RNA sequence: AUAUGGAUUCUUCACGGUAACGUAACUGAAUGUGGAGACGUCGGCGCGAGCCCUGGGAGGAGUUAUCUUUUCUUCUUAACAGCUUAUCACCCCGGAAUUGGUUUAUCCGGAGAUGGGGUCUUAUGGCUGGAAGAGGCCAGCACCUUUGCUGGCUCCGGUGCGCUUGUGACGGCCCGUGAAAAUCCACAGGAAGGAAUAGUUUUCAUGCCAGGUCGUACUGAUAACCGCAGCAGGUCUCCAAGGUGAACAGCCUCUAGUUGAUAGAAUAAUGUAGAUAAGGGAAGUCGGCAAAAUAGAUCCGUAACUUCGGGAUAAGGAUUGGCUCUAAGGGUCGGACGAUCAACUU
RNA sequence: UUCAAAUGAGAACUUUGAAGACUGAAGUGGGGAAAGGUUCCACGUCAACAGCAGUUGGACGUGGGUUAGUCGAUCCUAAGA
């Protein structure tokens, strides 16, 4: 497993064309210890390689699930 | 309990009928073995008399 | 600082057969609870208040969930109703008297 | 033994499959001498050498 | 745990108790190196605090 | 096997740092040289892991005649990957007697110490990915069914001459100085090979294909091995909890595992194993044989002889429970003291 | 060691439950090497064996069960052959 930081990098592992399958996954947390928040998991099948990606915020979550291909096939939770 | 007493009670159904005091369709056969299994002694020998 | 704490008691099942009352159990709560050494001292550091269907109480002070289950066994006990009634957890802070499984005779 | 030869291994399974006893069958012939397996073996009572 | 809290307060310690030599129970060595690396890291801190001087550290050091 | 991405090249075979050295890369045949593989035992000292001990909170189980904010239990995180971290060692600046640094252990410095700033190994630890979807502990429904179905919680800490073990840097010991080879890598060398219209790099990245043969059950012993046996015998090794205590001694417990050895009824003599005994105290006996007595620890004290090391725990004395106190002995941080946290020794 | 129930023609010895004890992490625990070779496990079953008994069994009868690029062997050398 690989941990990816940058969001461009992570756009072009889905078009690299030999990833068939991705998964998205959704993890209850709390934030400092304040309250809690929604994090989400951007994980990607890779041949050698599980690369993934931990984005924090709700809103930006929304858009990267869109932001996917449709011939790639997705997989919740 | 009452209330319990009334649901738990049953209809009885056609099994109960037929196999009530039935019992040992297919007996046990003198090995002790399954439908397709094989049992040496008794292979060769086809009937209880011989 | 302090940040009370909300603990909810339903006793609705033991109640509406009539083997429990919430009176009797409010009664016996306030006066048994410790704070800071020995029983009877407390003034405003906690508040047992019974509605009938749900007894509730809040703390300020040292208080704990294991605590209130102590004493609602302890209770239990003095009518002769363990082996028939259990302290259970819903939800957090949220307990509730249920009958044990108990098959019908016939 | 638990980390055996094949060849070990092999004259197991031989002494394995010439453990039984006699088929009823072979009871039954005309002029039937053999009555039991005189060349029967158990574990316990015989060490087979390898 | 009843018995633990008795020996914290210095219980059930007398010359009845005890089995062992007193190097057996403690030893001299562990004592000592307990001790000595106490005086050194106190001498340490107060030539670089400079309440000390170096000349004086070198012969307290030795004592 | 190759093919795209990146890198490198018109100064063809990378740049940066004073230097230790650094990075995603950054041609290399003959031959040669070097390292790894590659190694004793003992001793303490440091560091890590697992276990032990311990507090708050969220669940579950027991006790409750009286007392107990109680007793027990669950709250876990693999290989692998990417960042980061350490003693030793090394580099630069600088020039030390008024000699300094420093280990439990006294070794080091004009062959350049102390000091200040760096570079490196990554045992090991930390942080995220793996990974909560897993596992664990609870709660509630459907019901002849060989049946599903749905909810929660899975958190935050602390202590140490502790035990087992791994490793580090040191020290002692010898007329003992404690295997080899396969395999892998590096360095020196430069045979030669590559571009300006497209080549060189498959020790950077990603992608494609493949991985045969044989062993694998179970016992490992007061019934599976060897003693003619389902024989009180013999047979190599790993894991290893709580208390008492110096202790892997003995004694009692938790987890796990047994409850197997022909039984029943009486309680004569003689036996086997084990005890006690008034007064005397070896009169017993070939012979104090066998029992008895002594015994742990602390303090006082200790002869002859001696190869000066011993003899020595010589001998011989005074003590030991329980409880409630007093006294001394540390750490941590920010500049004469103060706050706060902890160990079991005397 | 004891009490009940179940099974069975038959129970001091099988099974489940209820008690009382023991081994007491240098184990009557959990795994392996040598050696044994199916003793593992299920179903059926008691003539003989289990120095009493037996409905029980490592017994008797019939079956099932051991899956590797990564754990071993294979490869390397040792004393030696």
């Amino acid at each position: 497993a690989r941990e990816i930081t940058d969001i461009k990098q992570f756009l072009e592992l889905t078009r690299r064309a030999d990833v068939k399958t991705a998964t998205v996954k959704i993890n209850k947390k709390l934030n400092k210890a304040g309250k809690p928040f929604r994090q989400t998991k951007f994980k990607v099948r890779g041949s050698s390689s599980l690369y993934t990606l931990v984005i924090n915020d709700a809103g930006k979550a929304k858009k990267l699930i869109q932001s996917l291909p449709p011939t790639l096939k997705v997989n919740r939770l | 309990q009452n209330r319990a007493a009334r649901k738990n009670r049953y209809v009885e159904r056609g099994s109960d009928v037929v196999f009530g005091d039935q019992d040992a369709l297919t007996a046990s056969t003198e090995n002790g073995v399954k439908l397709r299994q094989t049992d040496r002694l008794l292979d060769g020998v086809a009937d209880g008399s011989m | 600082q302090k940040i009370a704490k909300t603990f909810t008691v339903d006793v609705s099942s033991p109640t509406e057969n009539g083997v429990f009352d919430p009176a009797s159990y409010a009664k016996y709560l306030i006066d048994h609870i410790k704070v800071e050494g020995a029983v009877g001292n407390l003034g405003n550091a906690v508040t047992v208040t019974e509605d009938g269907t749900v007894v509730t109480v809040v703390s300020t002070a040292k208080f704990s969930g294991k605590y209130l289950k102590y004493l609602t066994k302890k209770y239990l006990k003095k009518n002769q109703l363990r082996d028939w009634i259990r302290f259970v957890s819903t939800k957090t802070n949220e307990y509730r008297l249920a009958f044990y499984q108990v098959t019908p005779e016939e | 033994a638990a980390q055996k030869s094949f060849r070990i291994k092999q004259k197991m399974a031989k002494a394995k499959k010439q453990n039984r006893p006699l088929p009823q069958w072979i009871r039954l012939r005309t002029n039937n001498t053999i009555r039991y397996n005189a060349k029967r073996r158990n574990w316990r009572r015989t060490k087979m050498n390898i | 745990r009843a018995h633990a809290q008795s020996k914290r307060e210095g219980r059930h310690s007398g010359y009845g108790k005890r089995k062992g030599t007193r190097e057996a129970r403690l030893p001299s060595q562990v004592v000592w190196i307990r001790r000595l690396r106490v005086l050194r890291r106190l001498l340490a801190k107060y030539r670089d605090a400079g309440k000390i001087d170096k000349h004086l550290y070198h012969v307290l050091y030795k004592e």
